[PDB]
């Protein structure tokens, strides 16, 4: 089991691809599940992302068109319970508390958010936090040096080890973070 | 430790 | 879905267009919106939104080159004001949830960049935003989608003096008392809360506001409106959601938050919580509150 953690594209409105190094890693058959945080904004990002894998989740960013894609979504992979939301909707943005907040209404083991085009991953009472960041490395008003960055979860029985994938000048790099279940 | 920008990752 | 070949042709212009210097852009950008509005009411709905952005994103760029460029705070109104009317394209061609967004979007982009007479600005699209959401938006679920954009844009503002912050600030509390539904209204009105914490103006030194009676009024104003409600499901649902945004504050370093208004809540909902149906919605709202109490027993 392996989930494709991406969002806020904002194609066409602020980016027109993904970088030219993602589209060569990002090809089909060999992701299970893909999680999308949102802000595709549009069914040429969508159904080319329904060729990357069979399971794709997507929730309602504050761009998106469609109004088909729900606010929120909870879904197992394993034993995981996963919260997906764009987090628009989490007030103060980004604030940690308010995440919290989200993760003990899901009831969920990993949340996932992206309004910022921030990548965080990280622990916080015994309990995990994705932000992929945006794909594209899209415009934000709120931050000035959005690194196009996008999420590779390896999840196994009890385990997760979360790949994060960033372009940084011309070169994709990769840090690694682990997270157990207590 | 470093990591292959590859899908899945490998080690260094 | 049609217009896949017109998004697709915009997203391309865009791009191309990073290659063009600043002065250039603006330029290009006008006979861009010329060019993409000949194509009538539907395409624009897909290419002007873009225009947009890049005219955001154009005003970060000249602020970048402003010790080498001294008219660059004309410049930036100069952009802004091309959005405003780039915008107001979309609204006469009947679009109201889109230009809503993109107004808010201006709204954080002027208050961010700090041309002069950026206040002016931001306050506008604001009130342009607010504009679309009264006149145009009556349907419940998007009014509260709607209102928690304009609450979460505003809350992240730092350049209003309190005299345009306030009017803007109990708008917004206005606005969340008279949603359609009355669960809608427990939801909004306390998300207006963060609005009096943690929202800051300019006579602070950048400081929050940190009005904790006014977060408690909100808070006291969102019970009172889920005693109310037309479903014992949702009416606890909202319990337990006010009770997590009390304890919000309450760790936020709070002193109108005491323990004795939480234990009030916790036996409320250890009252009505039994007198539920057993269902999925119901499972679900005992894990929040398990999860809540279990939150509390730490820290």
């Amino acid at each position: 089991m392996l989930v494709l953690v991406l969002g806020d594209l904002h194609i066409p409105h602020r980016c027109n691809s993904l970088p030219a190094k993602f589209k060569k890693l990002l090809v089909p058959g060999k992701i299970q599940h893909i999680l999308c945080t949102g802000n595709l904004c549009t069914k040429e990002s969508y159904d080319y992302l329904k060729t990357l894998a069979g399971d794709v989740h997507i929730v309602r960013g504050d761009f998106d068109e469609n109004l088909n894609y729900p606010e929120q979504k909870v879904v197992t992979v394993g034993q995981f319970k996963i919260g997906l939301i764009h987090g628009h909707q989490v007030i103060p943005w980004g604030d940690m508390a308010s995440l919290a907040l989200l993760q003990r209404q899901f009831d969920v083991d990993i949340l996932i958010s992206g309004h910022t085009h921030k990548f965080e991953a990280f622990e916080h009472e015994n309990k995990f936090y994705i932000n992929p960041g945006s794909a594209t490395g899209a415009y934000n008003a709120l931050e000035t040096n959005i690194i196009p960055s996008f999420v590779l979860m390896d999840i196994q029985a009890s385990t997760v080890v979360t790949y994060v994938y960033q372009l940084i000048g011309d070169d994709v790099k990769v840090e690694r973070i682990e997270y157990k279940k207590p | 430790e470093e990591y292959t920008p590859t899908i899945p990752p490998k080690a260094i | 879905e049609d217009f896949a070949d017109e998004q697709s042709l915009v997203g391309r212009f865009i791009h191309l267009l990073r290659s063009e210097d600043p002065d250039q852009q603006y330029l290009i950008l006008n006979t861009a919106r010329k060019h993409f509005g000949a194509g009538g009411n539907q395409r624009i709905r897909f290419t002007l939104p873009p225009l947009v952005f890049a005219a955001y994103q154009l005003a970060f760029r000249y602020k970048e080159n402003s010790k080498v460029d001294d008219k660059w705070e004309k410049k930036c109104q100069k952009i802004f004001s091309f959005a405003h009317q780039t915008i107001s394209a979309l609204i006469k061609a009947e679009l109201a949830e889109l230009p809503l967004r993109l107004f808010l979007q201006g709204a954080l982009a002027a208050g961010e960049i700090g041309f002069e007479n950026h206040e002016t600005v931001a306050y506008e699209f604001m009130s342009q935003a607010f504009s679309l959401y009264e006149d145009e938006i009556s349907d419940s679920k998007a009014q509260l989608a709607a209102i928690t954009l304009i609450i979460g844009t505003f809350e992240r503002m730092k350049c209003f003096s309190e005299e345009n912050h306030e009017p803007l600030r109990t708008q917004c509390a206005l606005a969340a008392s008279k949603l359609l539904k009355k669960p809608d209204q427990g939801r909004a009105v306390s998300t207006c809360a963060h609005l009096f914490w943690s929202g800051r103006n300019t006579d602070k030194n950048g400081e929050e506001l940190h009005g904790g009676k006014r977060v408690m009024e909100c808070l006291k104003k969102a019970l009172k409106i889920a005693n109310q409600c037309m479903d014992p499901s949702l009416q606890v649902q909202l319990f337990i959601e006010i009770l997590n945004r009390y304890i919000y504050f309450y760790e936020k370093e709070n002193d109108a938050v005491t323990i004795q208004v939480l234990n009030q809540l916790i036996q409320k909902i250890r009252e009505d919580l039994p007198n539920l149906e057993s269902s999925e919605e119901t499972e679900q709202i005992n894990k929040h509150f398990h999860n809540t109490l279990e939150h509390l027993r730490l820290r």
